[PDB]
């Protein structure tokens, strides 16, 4: 992550704002529809279209990925806890995390055209890898 | 495998395509973006930066190539293997491209289409999407196999 | 495809290996190495520590097992994709594995051979088993396609 | 990584001692022949078995291996100049270097049986996965 990725990565997450969780949803939405066995880590969820369980699980990741963006110099630590979940207790196989790094940049593309150039993409998919393997990080 | 619905919100959101802007930009994102990728492409001349890469010509000319087999692939969903035997051929002996960069180009293609079609662009209609890119990739890696 | 030479030392190394042990190992250290997939082995009892893994009977029964099909694959080096279609259909359609995972296990199978074996793991061998244990994680990997 | 990840790779690594680049030109060796595709990176070289040019190679590599263990916790500054060559210059595919790491381990457990105890071949595929992507860092 250089510097310019940091600084690109800041602005997009910001323009972002208040339409975070609404995001977050849509990204799990197109992820369980677009990998089906991705919610196999959900079983006790209900995982219908426009689930309120949905809803806050992306309102959920969504805040996570805030603080991550707030503490991208220091997200190892900012996400320890974050890490030992999906690691330890969850076990999440990590393609999994590349699928839902996808699934959010396809919801960012979709929702934000003009934010979207060429560069905002690469660093906004080298920022959701480096979240992605400090959350696999306690393997 | 694509059931019919799926199917017809394929092609109709394929057919409002600009089939001479979509191909050259996936390319162009895919070099931006994965920039090992730029190893096979020495002779398209300046790649520096994003903004050279996404007005390069030879780039555009090659997305819209690329494009066109994306299309050729997409009319014949039920004969992917064989519709791609010899860019499999030339792309596995000929360029030796790991086929990692396939899914990595069809999942760029998806991106691209997400960010010029927006809400119209449905979570059912890029799992379809997600279903043809794969197809298309698992036909393209064949001669790996 | 394994040449002639690449079978004959494929077999002559086979005939040396353990068949009781050498299934355990590979299992066990792929659930050492590669935290996660102790997600699929819950029912199998303590596998907190290393030493716990390698010593668990359950594991070494079940690499048992899988060095079984192992042999069986490599009986049959021509008809892979139809000696694993059951086990495919089972890994894919009812454990839900991702395929990352048979490269993985094949690839903790081959440091294993080169454990056991020394001197005797020369590189070429190292070659046609990679070869064998690709197409068996191709073969496996079937339903996905 | 983890402490325990660090103490295991320097064990490890320390017990190789002076066979260092023997071991490097192996595993080039290996990797040459069990995946041909890694050799356009090398079109300048000779790579028939026994070459002096991949001998070379493979001291060469064995010793940006002992600098790595020896800056562990520093390896993304102690690597820069490496990492800069591999990826701006070389442009190489990442999968190259989960190829040469898996012809490492098949060397150093065909070459170190009692250090290669499952823990320490976790801890040297954790290392080597680091190193891989602290070269591929600057993409
Ligand atoms: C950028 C990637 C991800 C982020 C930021 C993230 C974040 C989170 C957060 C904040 C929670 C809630 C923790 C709590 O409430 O204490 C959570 C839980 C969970 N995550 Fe993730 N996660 C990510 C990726 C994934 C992926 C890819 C999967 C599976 C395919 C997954 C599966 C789960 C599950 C099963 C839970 C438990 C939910 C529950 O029990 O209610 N996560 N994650
Ligand atoms: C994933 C789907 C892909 C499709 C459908 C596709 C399609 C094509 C087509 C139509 C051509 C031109 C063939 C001709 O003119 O005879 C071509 C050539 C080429 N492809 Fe791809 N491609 C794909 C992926 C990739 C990727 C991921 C890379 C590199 C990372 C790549 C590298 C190249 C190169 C360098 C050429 C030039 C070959 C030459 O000039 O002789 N392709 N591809
Ligand atoms: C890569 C080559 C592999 C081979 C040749 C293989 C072989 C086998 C065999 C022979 C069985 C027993 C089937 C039966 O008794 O009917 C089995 C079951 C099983 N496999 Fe594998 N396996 C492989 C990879 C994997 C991997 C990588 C995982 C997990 C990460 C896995 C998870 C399982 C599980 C959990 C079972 C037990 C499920 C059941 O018996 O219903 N396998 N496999
Ligand atoms: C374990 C990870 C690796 C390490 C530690 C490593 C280390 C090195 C070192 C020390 C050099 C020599 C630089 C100098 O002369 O100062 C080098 C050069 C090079 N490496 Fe690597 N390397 C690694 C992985 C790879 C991989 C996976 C490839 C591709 C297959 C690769 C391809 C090259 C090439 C092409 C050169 C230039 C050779 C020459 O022109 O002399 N390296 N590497």
């Amino acid at each position: 992550l250089s510097p310019a990725d940091k600084t690109n990565v800041k602005a997009a997450w910001g323009k972002v704002g208040a339409h975070a969780g609404e995001y977050g949803a849509e990204a799990l939405e197109r992820m369980f529809l677009s990998f089906p066995t991705t919610k196999t880590y959900f079983p006790h969820f209900d995982l219908s279209h426009g689930s309120a369980q949905v809803k806050g699980h992306g309102k959920k990741v969504a805040d996570a990925l805030t603080n991550a963006v707030a503490h991208v110099d220091d997200m190892p630590n900012a996400l320890s806890a974050l890490s030992d979940l999906h690691a330890h207790k969850l076990r999440v196989d990590p393609v999994n995390f590349k699928l839902l790094s996808h699934c959010l940049l396809v919801t960012l593309a979709a929702h934000l055209p003009a934010e979207f150039t060429p560069a905002v993409h690469a660093s906004l998919d080298k920022f959701l890898a480096s979240v992605s393997t400090v959350l696999t990080s306690k393997y | 495998h694509l059931t019919p619905e799926e199917k017809s919100a394929v092609t109709a959101l394929w057919g409002k395509v600009n089939v001479d802007e979509v191909g050259g930009e996936a390319l162009g994102r895919l070099l931006v973006v994965y920039p090992w990728t730029q190893r096979f492409f020495e002779s398209f001349g300046d790649l520096s930066t994003p903004d050279a890469v996404m007005g390069n010509p030879k780039v555009k000319a090659h997305g819209k190539k690329v494009l066109g087999a994306f299309s050729d692939g997409l009319a014949h969903l039920d004969n992917l293997k064989g519709t791609f035997a010899t860019l499999s051929e030339l792309h596995c002996d000929k360029l030796h491209v790991d086929p990692e960069n396939f899914r990595l180009l069809g999942n760029v293609l998806v991106c691209v289409l997400a960010h010029h079609f927006g809400k119209e662009f449905t979570p059912p209609v890029q799992a379809a999407y997600q279903k043809v890119v794969a197809g298309v990739a698992n036909a393209l890696a064949h001669k790996y196999h």
